[PDB]
């Protein structure tokens, strides 16, 4: 699997 | 908050036109929609008029709403009056927080024929006397108008103690029924020679008598 | 109107007897319309009295309204996923005794549909099932016989004859409220005189408030 | 589940936006019925306008379309319902 | 980004719904200003009502809260704006 | 990582 | 009003010379307001004529409106993420020659704010930079001198003196439209007579439509 | 579609009141908001009245809108009239698809003082004659009213061929400017003894003469 | 790349 | 469990 998420969501994950 | 005032009673003959006013105290009536409900005995209210003058699918053109700001009042008019229109009518409106119902108007269709009352009197059952209690049962039915007077007698002497009487109520046949009870001791019942239920209707009195075995 | 005559259905439950200070919850199951987009109301009627508005709620449940008389004691709520309206009544008082109706509102204050009603009784008096006494026929070709349904609390009682096989000539009288706080009523039936001896006449008395069902054979 | 679309003074119609490549697959988009708003007498009034209310929502797409192993979470704009706006603010 | 909330006859206020456990963290929820709608003369008219327009949206939550390894995608209901509804439909 | 998704989304994935 | 006097800013670009049948795109950059919640309009004015509505678009871009005269030839659109309004004009005709204005609408048809305008010229005539001739002073203590800016197309030309250091006493005259289709104008300046010989007077002629800048020294 | 009709010109003295009508053909005017714009020479239109009678922050109480359905017309009134009010005024309204502007009304504030024209005539430059062309430049300025007559003469004989004249235009000082050109061959210029620009204003004629070296 | 254990809900 | 390679977007 390969999943693309917004940069916005990636910031929240950190 | 505020209140709505409507007459207690309204009367007219069949085919004629009646009008029920509903006056608002605090606030302008014209700023809020006024609703009209019909309530039959022992039934949920049904909508007759909503939003001042709108009729639900199924309400006859006989019913119509109107509002008048120069008096701060709403009105319900019933033209071509029928006997089925006899019921209790409520106006309803609101302000930005409250919802208020008027006190209700009782509708009477004049012209209905006079009916003599049917009286049936029951003495106490053996099961009840065995329980060491005694009740005389007076049942009044099929009378019109619904104004009745009940007076009990032991032999010939009157009695006011131990008597419980209902208020008249409308029957399915549009006539009235009532009931009166005499709670006695088995000793009071067994001592007297007889007992009688006297019911007066529009001046005429109908009597029923029972005797201890 | 967006809805035809009869499609909006409102069914209340939860009424009953409670003591002063007690709590009770009313439920109103709705159908035939998009529940979440309607304001809902609770309206009550004390026995022999007029209609009195109790409370209201917006479609979303975000806004609530109460009559001054119930403010701080009652809470209206709804479950839009269950199409159900509620009324949680706390610190109940004798003045709260009424038939409570569920209502659908076109906008706040414009009630368009009513439920069947549910009876709430606030009293310190204990529930009491009735004592059923036969009212034996005696002295036309027509005999009157009945049942005296004595000392029950609260209302209502239901009277049937021969498990509902006998419906014609039955006259079940409205109850008398005794000075004691207890109710009494009578059910009479007119039957042919010739049928006495041949037929068995039984009154079936149901008092749901005390879970009492009593069947009394009425003999000549 | 809601009938506001029909009771509003700025009423709307729901249009099915069908795309099997995204989740949710069907989105019902509000499209305003009139340019103006229904006034106090049931007539379309042009002293005001019906405008759609838009909301940015997250959706999951099969990116690239039809493919099984990859997916993409993205924000899209959707019309939810209509409101009534006037040139005069009070 | 939009001023309909102020120009609508059913105007609204935006309330920040802040939750660091979900993405998006801040959701601005519409809360209607009045029970009625602003009529043709700038006055609140109670012959109609302001009602919120709700939309089901997907959100990602840290489920259980604060935890790093697990997450949950779920649908929630949000108020987007308000519309004006009347008891009379024409 | 552990991710919870609606049954609705799992149906669409298949 | 939701906005104070002067905060709404509208800036058009893209006007120019095109031949009949040609295409051109106008842009309007907006600021000072929430662009996505406003209907936008295009309005034009032919030289020496009245205002004529061209086209309109709703806040979302979901609805478009056109004057009968431009229907099927022009397309209004917008990029709400760029706060920009557009007008794509195809099959352009001589009748489309105008200053085109960008407009903010409170509701469809209620225009509240206007842009600066952008000039669109539809003509078969080629762009032509002017020929600048000095208009030498001769026969009070005040001498009149100028520049004859001859045979240019299309409008406009800008005239400055001494790179904008000389602004007082300058009178730049509106252009004459020759029978040839070409324009001509004159710029005159009144200077003290005693300054001739001492001072150098230069007219700076700018014709942006042909990218021509010409500086002419005007000698006694 | 439809159209709006307004007068071409409106005149009044300072302090007095003017009124500009705007009549709508197809559709009811009362169903759609009417806007009023002011347009100064070479400037973008500015809003004076929006939504029939609303004034933008900064527009004086002198300006006021009104609508009249018994005539299907809107009006703009300007009381306490000033010289700054001289401009072009447009009414604007719409229907569910179209947006329509009226033809415009030109406002004239009467009472402004008469101004004699300043005429300056330039002969052809040496650079131009070198290019084998010749232009005479007649510049008319600071005149009021803006009605001028230009007539060219070669020595004493009139000339109608090769003359191009502008229409008057308002200057920054509220006076008028114009310009007239005589395109000649260097041969026509070099042959004659002199040339003259004659400009007539309110009956009085001002002449300027130039001669070939 | 990361190890993702995904489960449904109801 | 499944192998997930997740990348950003802009």
């Amino acid at each position: 699997i390969h999943v693309t998420i917004p940069a916005d969501l990636w910031d929240w994950i950190n | 908050n505020f209140m709505l005032t409507q007459p207690h009673s309204v009367s007219e003959s069949p085919g004629k036109t009646v009008t029920i006013s509903c006056t608002r105290s605090s606030g302008s009536l014209a700023n809020y929609y006024v609703q009209w409900y019909q309530q039959r005995p022992g039934s949920s209210p049904t909508i007759v008029i909503f939003a001042n003058n709108q009729r639900p699918s199924g309400v006859p053109d006989r019913f119509s709403g109107s509002i008048d700001s120069s008096s701060n009042s709403a009105s319900l008019t019933i033209s071509g009056l029928k006997t089925e229109d006899e019921a209790d009518y409520y106006c309803q409106t609101y302000d930005p927080y409250s919802v208020v119902f008027g006190g209700g108007t009782k509708l009477t269709v004049l012209g209905q024929p006079k009916a003599a009352p049917s009286v049936t009197l029951f003495p106490p059952s053996s099961e009840e006397l065995q329980a060491n209690k005694a009740t005389l049962v007076c049942l009044i039915s099929d009378f019109y108008p619904g104004a009745v007077t009940v007076a009990w007698k032991a032999d010939s002497s009157p009695v006011k103690a131990g008597v419980e009487t209902t208020t008249p109520s409308k029957q399915s046949n549009n006539k009235y029924a009532a009931s009166s009870y005499l709670s006695l001791t088995p000793e009071q019942w067994k001592s007297h020679r007889s007992y009688s239920c006297q019911v007066t209707h529009e001046g005429s009195t109908v009597e029923k008598t029972v005797a201890p075995t | 109107n967006l809805y035809f005559q009869g499609e909006v259905q409102l069914l209340e439950s939860g009424g009953g007897l409670v003591q002063p200070g007690g709590s009770l919850r009313l439920s109103c199951a709705a159908s035939g319309f998009t529940f979440s987009s309607y304001a809902m109301s609770w309206v009550r009627q004390a026995p022999g009295k007029g209609l009195e508005w109790v409370s209201a709620i917006s479609g979303s449940g975000g806004s609530t309204y109460y009559a001054d008389s119930v403010k701080g004691r009652f809470t209206i709520s709804r479950d839009n996923s269950k199409n159900t309206l509620y009324l949680q009544m706390n610190s109940l008082r004798a003045e709260d005794t009424a038939v409570y109706y569920c209502a659908r509102d076109l906008i706040h204050g414009v009630t368009r549909n009513w439920g069947q009603g549910t009876l709430v009784t606030v009293s310190s008096a204990s529930t009491k099932g009735p004592s059923v006494f036969p009212l034996a026929p005696s002295s036309g070709g027509t005999a009157a016989l009945g049942c005296l349904v004595k000392d029950y609390f609260p209302q209502p009682v239901t009277v049937s004859w021969n498990s509902g096989a006998l419906t014609s000539g039955v006259h079940t009288f409205p109850a008398v409220l005794q000075s004691s706080g207890l109710y009494s009523l009578s059910s009479v039936v007119t039957v042919p005189s010739s049928s006495l001896g041949t037929q068995t006449y039984i009154c079936n008395v149901n008092h749901k408030p005390s879970n009492t069902k009593v069947d009394k054979k009425v003999e000549p | 589940s809601s009938d506001y679309y029909d009771r509003s003074t700025s009423p709307w119609n729901l249009h099915r936006n069908e795309d099997p490549e995204r989740y949710p697959s069907v989105i019902w988009e509000a499209k305003c019925r009139h340019l103006g708003c229904i006034n106090a007498d049931g007539n379309v009034d042009y002293h005001m306008n019906s405008v759609p209310i838009q909301q940015e929502i997250l959706v999951l797409r099969r990116e690239p379309p039809h493919s099984p192993n990859s997916f993409r979470l993205e924000k899209i704009l959707v019309s939810v319902g209509c409101t009534c706006v006037t040139p005069i603010v009070h």
